RNA sequence: UGGGUGGUGGCC
């Protein structure tokens, strides 16, 4: 009647990507928390523009879409600024939000690459992640086209944007080899061993196991880069964590009022 | 004088004729329509066969 | 409600594994297309040499007409049968037809085993053309393959005749929606 | 008051007044293009 | 009305720092176009701040 | 051979079409000259020496698949679909929004569709080259699923990914242009440019004229929105209002706004108002088989069905569309850019090739670690459980049509009238 | 328009090549409107002289 | 010489040099021009 | 008409490989082999780059509107 | 038009309480906890939870309508056990699993980073 | 001439005659719904902020229709005309005085259309009798006609882009004679070959074949899991 | 300033 107790192996960690193992855990846990790394993991990207001047041939709503779409570098700060939502200040202020600033102008003959590296942050800790391959395109510039605007990056999760959304691609997996039987193959000798298999080459599939449950959940959390790859997965077992606090909270209001 | 002939685009009698795709393009033509179509007040007309 | 719920447990698809015969029941289509092929030139010899006894109440050019085209639908529903008993149970064509959600069996067999007969107006292809369907053919062909009868499988591609025929075949049936409805209406609208 | 145009193909800034004929005073090209307002603009970047 | 037809910015909420034009508006709350989606939306006049 | 050499240096050699016409080797033949030849379909196959069909070939064909007009010969895999499936297609093959025009930021068109990222099939045929699809196209390769998921997507409809909508997948912008002159009517009824006022204008509308300038233009960027004044236009008799409004339910953006004369020397405006078009539910969407159908929900990312991998499908369409269609075009067109996505190199789908077949491509897929038939095991969205049937995924060209619901969304109570017969207008 | 002939709106084998055999409009007008196939060439007619 | 087995190469050659020449509305530029 | 600046289906980031698959192409090097030089390893994201065609290197061609 | 503000997937208006527990009545010691602005990710690890306890003898969830965001969750136990305080014991397990999980996490990563 | 006004189609008798065009109506795209009713049709908002329904006021509902008329015309639960017993209307979008707010019990409110409201539901090739059903509103966020499935078979209706119209009754007798004649569930049996105009389809149908074989077997949990979505169901966990 | 005419297209 009591939450089992979980181990962690780490097979593979770059600054790119996290490869783990967990294991003695239901699965409806492994998924949701495969889930919040989607979803709910705070991050800063920019989500209002104001354009001064756009001669550029693309029009400034796509300029805005692709500007919103470009990953910042923010690790220390996510869990410092407070949501536009609940940030009392007026307008916009250093601890809910980052100001952006993007000019140039195209007054050479070739044309010019307006880059991410364009765009100037007052926020040293909060910057586009060219900070040290070349860098996301914007738009090109011909002689004689500017394009000067001002943004401002602000707090979200995936939830709400895929802007907000920090992993690349996250990859789950559990007992590689079909034992279970979960999925039923029609044909087993078709189908390609799976990366972590502990098959030997001649048979298939494993045996069927009348009485087993799913475990060793495998997971391959690729960050954009914006949050380093561990970061991602403590930042989503705190939420989850969070969100379960704040549901019990509740929970006990209401029955202390019923 | 008898009057106007209204010009189909791309013919020899059009201005559009023989010119290089850099000439096109700095007309504000751009060298792959195909033309083969009347212009008249403005809206592009074709003849159906 | 509950049935869609646990189609999330089951799942359904479908897909080209589902569209392929086990490269046996090949060898018996294409034995019985070669069958039905020497047939109708058999059919089609024993006429030129006016061995061809005139069926009751049928005049000469009709009775061969019945032979052939009585050899052809032999054919279709013997490769038919044949692809249908060669399906599996995980197959998942025969899971959506036996429930009768969509489709049906010849739809089976016409992506399996044979396209089959193209026909306008209830016949097999008119010369269009002087005594020929198509210029790529000879005067005076009766033979199966110049008048409409495609070989192949939609899986297994159509040769450039077979696609034409194939054509000619699909335009009836866009002919026959644009005035079915056109006469319905008025119908119903006479009797009401 | 003053409205000031852009030409179609030269595209110096020319005034132009009101009840007055539309033409660049250089190059006699006859289409003008209104400027960029003034006004601010926000769009969101979802 | 003064609040009809003055570019508007949304002061606190959700909808905290985005811009529109009022085009109704009551004693009570006002009706808001906002320049950036397709859609005009209703916000209270004491979340709101003339801008220009 | 040395026909087909000095072809082959067509832009060095002078030597082209014509001069291939003036050697006779080719020729050209009308229906009735057609009456009377021997064609053979191709070359290498219908000429060799075998029991004698004709023997007496007085022509050949260049290519069979030559017989199909401008829009069929972008289908992939004609010759595997039911016959009225390509008609079908053709129909919509002229509906699918893309860039319809290099130069579309000059011109003043009216109702003008251009895609934000349209891209190139990645299995084409070879006819497409000279229509200069790969320079102009119209579609998006996505990550197609064929599978019942949550019974959003029965009747031909189909799920769309919500995430990958965010990241601009199938994005469109909507332009749209309007024009107005002052012509004279008579000396006594002259039109003119010129912001309305509330003290002296008599017939006026609920819709005030500060978006505009005193010009009585407005200016581009400005936002606009369904019965807002556009071109601030009066009348002499006094004065009363003819200005135009921006039609109900669009809320667009004025993008440019030309001035100019016409032959008579009056002033003349058109303002094009631009409009971005994010796809929402209802939106109507195709692939190049014939298979129309609209959006039914959109799920997020998380929601979605994955791969062993995260790869989560950006279309899901119901298996019940294929059996009584018979696509199977569509199928093999699905199976072939898995193989064009992971070989790297872009598909041949020309109709009558015989060098490909169901075969070769299963055995390609299977020599980059897929099941040969291109199923994949998926696990479930919600629970993480693996699915007991395994789903058949592969890219493929979906095109977005132009039917949109926010242009067809119409409700009435208690509007105009006629004046004849006191009855609701019509439109 | 509006005819129940059937003849002018079917497939004859002799559009082999000349128009497509597949693009037709599904409407009222299904049949009695066509396009060229690709290679298809119109003579532009000469003097017999 | 003759093109054996390798006229899948061959023969889009002179269907692009075809539509190099002539356009895809050579038609209606010819009829107009006469 | 311009590179995405992320992969529509998973959401990694190829806005910034475009110009580097152009340079590996004008090499020996074969799209099979750029793209994965690249780092592109779903074909979801090969796709991106593989099958997208460039319309804003046409479109800076034209004469700009203003000066 | 009709397109909804991203925002209301997670976030409470006014008066909009959180969670509410109804008693159902077709048979004894059962509760209905509808949660507001919630979805599969936390009533899936909730039923899972809850189907541990020996003392339950149902436990499940149910999303009414995808367009709508909020979650039933049914429980019935045994006489001697009250549905809220096994809803409650489910939430404290869950978060003890997951700062259990958290730490072991933190201890792994320390490991690899330094060899 | 005056013959030709009124001599056939589009004329006087068979153009305004036995057939107008109506007020309160609406018309969108269809889209599918598995998670409504069988008598269920889910609009959008705007269709439905737009579309009024007049209502008496009464000392049993005086409360919530004075609620809905301070709220007005542009929050959606409000009201669009209020109209006093004499025949007099007071519009509600042009800001009115307070003191018109103030309503008596002979008066009409006419509010937006709410929840369970009844419409009548068809498509155009009206052919037989079970293409004119009516359905109970339940509106929803997106901008599209969303019906169950079991009900496109009367409608004939595909999802690939059809459309469908939509009239409001009324008047409170024209809404119980709806309700009491032509709601779906009472179409089911059709007159014309006594037997159902409407079943089981598409992916429900091949999934209730291959759910009822011999060999389907369901644990605990998911057994629970599906006894969740039974509306009907008694709260009694069968023996395994 | 509305009426009239034609064309294109969507769903059966
Ligand atoms: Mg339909
Ligand atoms: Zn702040
Ligand atoms: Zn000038
Ligand atoms: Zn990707």
């Amino acid at each position: 009647p009591y939450a089992n107790q979980p181990t962690v192996r780490i097979t593979e960690l770059t600054d790119e990507n996290v490869k783990f193992i967990i294991e003695n855990t239901d699965l409806a846990v492994a998924n949701s928390i495969r889930r919040v790394f989607i979803a709910e993991v705070p991050i800063i990207a920019i989500d209002w523009v104001q354009i001064d001047a756009n001669s550029s041939v693309l029009h400034d709503e796509f300029i805005a879409h692709r500007l919103g779409l470009i990953p910042l570098t923010s690790d220390d700060i996510v869990d410092k600024l407070q949501y536009s939502r609940d940030c009392t200040c007026e307008e916009f202020c250093p601890e809910c939000s980052v100001e952006f600033t993007l000019d140039v102008r195209c007054n050479e003959d070739q044309t010019r690459h307006v880059t991410s590296r364009d765009l100037i942050s007052n926020s040293p800790r909060v910057i586009p992640v060219t900070s040290r391959q070349d860098d996301i395109l914007i738009v090109k510039l011909r002689k004689g086209q500017e394009l000067r605007l001002r943004a401002y990056a602000k707090k979200g999760f995936g939830k709400e944007h895929a802007k907000w959304n920090p992993t690349a691609g996250v990859a789950f997996e559990y007992d590689p080899d079909n034992a279970l039987r979960h999925t039923v193959y029609p044909k087993p000798e078709e189908w390609p061993k799976s990366e972590y298999s502990e098959l030997d080459e001649d048979e298939s599939q494993a045996p069927y196991d009348p009485n087993g449950k799913p475990e060793r959940f495998y997971y391959n959390v690729e960050s954009c880069g914006s949050l380093r790859p561990e970061t991602i997965v403590l930042s989503a077992l705190s939420g989850l964590k969070k969100k379960l606090s704040d549901l019990q909270t509740q929970l006990s209001h209401e029955i202390q009022s019923d | 004088f008898i009057g106007k002939i209204p010009i189909m685009l791309r013919s020899t009698y059009c201005l559009l004729n023989g010119l290089t795709d850099r000439d096109l393009c700095e007309l504000n033509e751009c060298p792959l329509d195909p033309g083969g179509y009347f212009i008249i007040n403005g809206s592009e007309k074709v003849l159906i066969a | 409600t509950v049935i869609n719920n646990w189609l999330l447990i089951e799942g359904h698809t479908i897909g080209i594994g589902d569209s392929i015969a086990d490269s046996k029941t090949y060898q018996d289509i294409q034995n019985t297309i070669k069958k039905a092929k020497q047939d109708v030139i058999e059919v089609i010899e024993k006429a030129h040499n006016n061995e061809l006894e005139p069926t009751p109440g049928n005049t000469l050019r009709q009775t061969f007409e019945n032979q052939v085209n009585r050899i052809l639908n032999d054919a279709r529903d013997k490769t038919g049968s044949s692809a249908q008993k060669s399906l599996s149970e995980y197959n998942n064509f025969k899971s959506m037809v036996v429930s009768g959600a969509k489709g049906s069996k010849i739809n089976i067999s016409q992506v399996i085993a044979v396209v089959g007969q193209q026909n306008v107006e209830g016949k097999r292809i008119p010369f269009g053309f002087k005594h020929r369907t198509l210029p790529h053919f000879i005067k005076d062909d009766y033979g199966p393959e110049s008048r409409g009868f495609v070989e192949n499988s939609y899986l297994a591609g159509l040769t450039p005749t077979e696609f034409f025929f194939h054509a000619m075949g699909g335009r009836e049936g866009l002919i026959d929606t644009a005035v079915k409805t056109a006469e319905t209406g008025y119908i119903q609208r006479r009797l009401i | 008051q003053p409205m000031i145009y852009i030409c179609g193909e030269c595209h110096t800034e020319n005034e132009i007044k009101s009840r007055d004929p539309i033409r660049c005073r250089e190059c006699g090209y006859r289409i003008m293009y209104k400027k960029r307002t003034k006004r601010l603009v926000v769009f969101d970047a979802r | 009305n003064e609040l009809i037809g003055q570019t508007v910015r949304i002061s606190q909420g959700p909808y905290k720092g985005y811009i529109g034009v009022v085009k109704d508006a009551t004693e009570s709350t006002a009706r808001v176009e906002l320049h950036s989606t397709c859609q005009t939306i209703s916000v209270d006049r004491q979340r709101l701040t003339t801008v220009g | 051979k040395r026909h087909i050499d000095q072809l082959k240096e067509r832009e060095y050699n002078n030597y082209s079409w014509q001069d291939l016409v003036a050697s006779g080797v080719v020729e050209y033949i009308d229906t009735l000259e057609e009456e009377t030849v021997m064609l053979a379909m191709t070359p290498d196959d219908l000429q060799e020496k075998e029991v004698a069909y004709c023997s007496t070939y007085t022509h050949c064909e260049i290519h069979p698949s030559m017989i199909l007009g401008v829009c069929a010969s972008i289908i992939p895999f004609p010759d595997h679909n039911q016959s009225p499936r390509n008609t079908y297609q053709s129909a919509m093959g002229k509906q699918a929004m893309g860039v319809y025009i290099t130069n579309f930021h000059v011109r003043m068109d009216t109702l003008a569709h251009v895609l934000y990222y349209p891209q190139k099939p990645l299995v084409t045929t070879r006819s497409m080259e000279y229509l200069r699809f790969r320079e102009l196209p119209a579609g998006i390769n996505s990550i197609v699923a064929i599978a019942s998921y949550t019974g959003y997507n029965q009747e031909d409809s189909v799920i769309m990914n919500r995430s990958a909508v965010d990241r601009g997948f199938f994005r469109s912008v909507f332009y749209r242009s309007y024009k107005e002159q002052e012509s004279k009517k008579g000396f006594d009824q002259e039109e003119v440019f010129e912001k309305p006022t509330r003290e002296t204008c008599q017939g006026m509308r609920h819709a005030i004229y500060d978006k505009l300038d005193d010009d009585g233009l407005i200016a581009p960027g400005v936002r606009v929105s369904g019965d807002d004044v556009i071109i601030g236009k009066t009348v002499t008799l006094t004065k009363r209002d003819c200005s135009t409004f921006l039609r109900t339910s669009e809320t667009g953006i004025v993008d440019q706004v030309m001035v100019t004369l016409n032959q008579e020397g009056y002033k003349f405006c058109k303002i094009r108002v631009r409009s971005v078009r994010i796809p929402q539910i209802g939106d109507k969407f195709a692939s190049r088989h014939g298979q129309k159908g609209t959006c039914g929900i959109q799920y997020r990312q998380e929601d979605m069905p994955f791969t062993c991998e995260g790869i989560t499908p950006d279309i899901i369409i119901n298996p019940h569309a294929i059996p009584s269609r018979m696509t199977i075009g569509h199928l093999i067109e699905c199976l072939q850019g898995k193989v064009s996505a992971n070989k790297g190199e872009i598909g041949d789908a020309t109709p009558f090739n015989d060098a490909v077949n169901v075969q070769k491509i299963s055995n390609l897929l299977s020599d980059y670690g897929y099941h040969l038939r291109g199923n994949e095991v998926l696990y479930n969205g919600f629970t993480g459980r693996k699915i007991t049937s395994q789903i058949f995924i592969g890219p493929t060209y979906y095109q977005r049509l132009k039917h949109m619901v926010d242009d067809k969304i119409h409700s009435r109570a208690r509007g105009p009238i006629q004046i004849l017969n006191r009855q609701p207008m019509e439109g | 328009r509006d005819g129940k002939l059937a003849k002018p709106r079917q497939l004859h084998n002799t559009l082999w090549g000349m128009v497509c055999p597949a693009e037709t409009p599904e409407g009222h007008a299904v049949g009695l409107v066509k396009n060229l196939a690709l290679m298809a060439y119109i003579s532009v007619g000469s003097q017999p002289s | 010489e003759i093109t054996p087995d390798l006229w899948q190469e061959a023969c889009w050659i002179v269907i692009s040099s075809y539509f190099d020449e002539k356009g895809l509305v050579r038609q209606q530029l010819d009829s107009f021009d006469e | 008409m311009i590179i995405p600046v992320r992969c529509f289906t998973c959401g990694k980031i190829v806005g910034n490989k475009w110009e580097a698959y152009l340079g590996l192409l004008q090499a020996e090097y074969t799209e099979g082999d750029a793209l994965d030089a690249l780092g592109l390893k779903r074909y979801c994201c090969r796709r991106m780059l593989l099958a997208h065609v460039d319309l804003i290197e046409k479109l800076l061609n034209y004469a700009p509107l203003e000066k | 038009m009709n397109a909804p503000p991203a925002f209301e997937s997670f976030l409470l208006f006014e008066g909009e309480k959180k969670i509410t527990i109804n008693k159902d009545t077709k048979v004894p010691n059962a509760c209905l906890f509808t949660i507001n602005k919630e979805d599969h990710t936390l009533g899936n690890i909730i039923k899972s939870q809850l189907l541990k306890d020996p003392q339950v003898l149902f436990a499940g969830y149910k999303v009414p309508h995808p367009l709508e965001h909020k979650i039933i969750i049914r429980v019935q136990t045994t006489p001697d056990y009250s549905p809220q305080e096994a809803f409650t014991n489910a939430i404290t397990d869950l978060i003890s699993e997951l700062s259990l999980l958290e730490e072991r996490f933190r201890v792994a990563i320390k490991d690899k980073q330094e060899g | 001439s005056l013959k030709q006004r009124l001599k056939g189609k589009e004329g006087r008798v068979r153009g305004n005659l036995m057939g107008k065009r109506v007020d309160f109506s609406a018309r969108t795209v269809i889209t599918p719904d598995p998670n409504l009713s069988i008598d269920q049709v889910g609009v959008p908002r705007s269709i439905a902020a737009n579309m009024t329904f007049a209502e008496i006021v009464t000392p049993f509902n005086i409360d919530r229709l004075q609620e809905l008329v301070r709220r007005g015309n542009s929050q959606y639960p409000g009201a669009k005309y209020i109209i006093r017993d004499n025949g007099d209307r007071i519009d509600l979008r042009f800001h009115p005085k307070p003191s018109d707010l103030h309503l008596q019990t002979g008066y009409k409110v006419e509010r937006h259309m709410c929840d369970g409201d009844i419409v009548i539901f068809n498509r155009q090739p009206t052919l037989h009798k079970m293409s004119m059903m009516g359905h109970r509103v339940r509106i929803l966020p997106w901008s599209t006609f969303r019906l169950n499935l079991s009900v496109t078979t009367p409608y004939n209706a595909d999802f690939d882009g059809d459309e469908m119209n939509l009239h409001l009754p009324q008047s409170l007798e024209t809404r119980a004679e709806i309700q009491e004649l032509a709601m779906v569930p009472r179409m089911i049996v059709t007159p014309q070959s006594n037997r159902p105009v409407m079943g089981i389809v598409q992916d429900t149908l091949t999934a209730v074949r291959k759910f009822t074989k011999r060999d389907v077997f369901l644990e605990r949990g998911e057994v629970m899991n599906l006894l969740m979505f039974l509306s009907t169901w008694d709260g009694k966990v069968p023996q395994p």
